[PDB]
């Protein structure tokens, strides 16, 4: 239950950073969610791999 | 917002849900480990009282 809450806690937060995002409009093979937000940019990575 | 406040107007003295089920149900709908086995079952028996 604690591990389920955490990840859903971490899903709610990925649902967050959608909704206040406007979707259709992506430059140069660029979404609008990493255009807009950093967490869904793809260029930046994690601090561990 | 105005939904809402109608369908807090619409259910106003009728039956509502003890939190121990909303609960419950609320997690086996979150659950994304459910097993498979309920829905194999749930497939092959499609709803036949026999």
């Amino acid at each position: 239950n604690i591990y389920r809450d955490l990840l859903q806690h971490v899903r709610a937060l990925r649902q967050t950073i959608t909704d206040f995002t406007i979707q259709g409009e992506g430059h140069n093979g660029e979404t609008s969610e990493a255009l807009n937000n950093i967490l869904t940019d793809d260029t930046f990575i994690a601090p561990i791999l | 917002s105005f939904r809402d406040c109608r369908g807090t107007q619409l259910g106003l003295g009728r039956h509502t849900m003890t939190p121990a089920t909303i609960k419950a149900v609320k997690d086996t709908f979150e659950d994304r480990a459910y097993p498979t086995i309920f829905y194999m079952l749930e497939a092959v028996i499609h709803g036949n009282e026999r």
